[PDB]
């Protein structure tokens, strides 16, 4: 699984 | 900018982790900055990325890399050795057209070898470099500083990234040492994938993979063993334990020789797969765009072109390329809640001395 969060 | 975490598992990699952070534009420089790291049972890797996609007006990109890598060979089912390395890469990217892109680059790498278990092929390379460590001790060391030119070509006309049904992908990477380097060698790698739909709905597809590797020394040196090719495992020849295909270590005695079943890879490799993609039985059509079944026939060989079967006639000729392993089995891919997933069951119906088997293989991906 890969979590991605645009800061 | 953005940041990301990743957990994965693989039969060959164990539990794996990944993270990274990227600034889309770094203070108006026009170059994106990035820090990325990963870790699994046998590798710890970290890098600093610095790239700009428009170095020229018409698309040419410029990329920088700065990395550290720690590798445990025994954890990767190879004969024991430890390689701690770091280096930098400068790479130019040229899009030739819609389906082709080229890249050229200059690289520096420092390799620090330690904890090497004495064996014939490994020591043979060490002898070619002028290094002659004890053959009864595992407390050794060898360090090199190398500079490389790196070529690259990628063709991609795949109809789709997730679960392709039509088109091909080819990736060719080469590199050669620049004079002044401690090592002297070239190394070439070729990967191909071809998807042929045999039905109008594109549910029934034929997939042909090939993977090739060849490298050898220049000036009487050999290619460093830590640049070897391997075969066997979830991603090459299924049903075979990871990296088991090819030569095995011939160990020197400890404080005459001993044949082993510990793979060491080789400087030449060939892998091919014929895979038949079908609809998934025992699953609804609701879940078709998220699952893929397939039936496959895998084959591959790895050999050591510098193996001297004269000096070591009592053991198998590890320079022989024709001992071609084969397996057949079934595979299942699923875009799961836990991410990309792959089961596979395969029987190695053509194996050889020392080849370790692994019928059931499993992988959860951490990058998507
Ligand atoms: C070893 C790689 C470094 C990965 C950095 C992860 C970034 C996590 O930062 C989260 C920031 O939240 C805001
Ligand atoms: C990543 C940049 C690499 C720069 C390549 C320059 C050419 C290498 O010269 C090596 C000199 O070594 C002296 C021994
Ligand atoms: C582009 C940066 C290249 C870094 C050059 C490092 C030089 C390594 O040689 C070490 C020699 O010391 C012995
Ligand atoms: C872009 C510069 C790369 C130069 C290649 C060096 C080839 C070394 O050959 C050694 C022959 O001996
Ligand atoms: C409309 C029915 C789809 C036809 C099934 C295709 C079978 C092809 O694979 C057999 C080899
Ligand atoms: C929801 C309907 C599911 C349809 C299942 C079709 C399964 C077809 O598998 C054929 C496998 O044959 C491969 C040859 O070995």
């Amino acid at each position: 699984w890969n979590w991605t969060k645009r800061f | 900018g953005s940041f990301n975490f990743g957990i994965g598992y693989g039969t060959e990699s164990g539990v794996s982790f990944q993270a990274g952070v990227q600034q889309d534009n770094w203070l108006g420089t026009g170059y994106a900055v990035g820090i990325n790291g990963t870790k699994n049972d046998y590798q710890t890797y970290a890098e600093l990325s610095v790239t700009n996609p428009y170095f020229t007006v018409d698309g040419v990109s410029l990329g920088g890399r700065l990395f550290y890598n720690d590798f445990q060979a025994d954890d990767a089912d190879l004969s024991d050795y430890t390689n701690k390395s770091y280096g930098t890469d400068v790479t130019l990217g040229f899009p030739i057209n819609e389906y082709n892109s080229l890249r050229a680059g200059l690289g520096y790498v420092h390799n620090s070898l330690s904890n090497m278990q004495p064996q014939v092929a490994m020591w043979r390379y060490l002898y070619s470099m002028g290094e002659h460590p004890s053959t009864s001790d595992q407390d050794n060391s060898f360090k090199t500083d190398d500079f490389t030119f790196n070529y690259g070509w990628t063709y991609n006309k795949l109809d789709r990234g997730y679960f392709p049904t039509d088109g091909s992908r080819v990736n060719l990477t080469g590199k050669v040492t620049i004079p002044g380097s401690d090592n002297e060698y070239y190394k070439v790698t070729l990967d191909t994938a071809t998807y042929v739909p045999i039905d109008d709905d594109h549910k029934w597809v034929v997939l042909g993979r090939t993977r090739w590797g060849y490298g050898d020394g220049l000036g009487g040196k050999e290619m460093p063993f830590y640049e070897n090719f391997y075969a066997g495992g979830s991603s090459t020849v299924r049903g075979f334990q990871s990296n088991t295909i090819g030569p095995k270590a011939v160990y020197f005695p400890h404080q005459d020789l001993s044949k082993s079943d510990d793979a060491v890879g080789g400087n030449a490799m060939a892998v091919a797969s014929l895979e038949f993609i079908t609809p998934t039985p025992f699953i609804s059509d609701k879940y078709a765009n998220s699952v893929r079944t397939s039936f496959f026939w895998d084959m591959g060989t790895v050999w050591d072109t510098n193996w001297d079967s004269s000096q070591y006639s009592g053991y198998p000729d590890y320079s022989d390329p024709s001992n071609i392993r084969m397996s057949a089995g079934i595979a299942l891919q699923w875009m799961s809640p836990l991410g990309p997933l792959v089961f596979s069951y395969a029987q190695p119906f053509k194996k050889y001395d020392g080849d370790k088997a692994e019928q059931f293989q499993f992988n959860i991906g951490k990058t998507w």
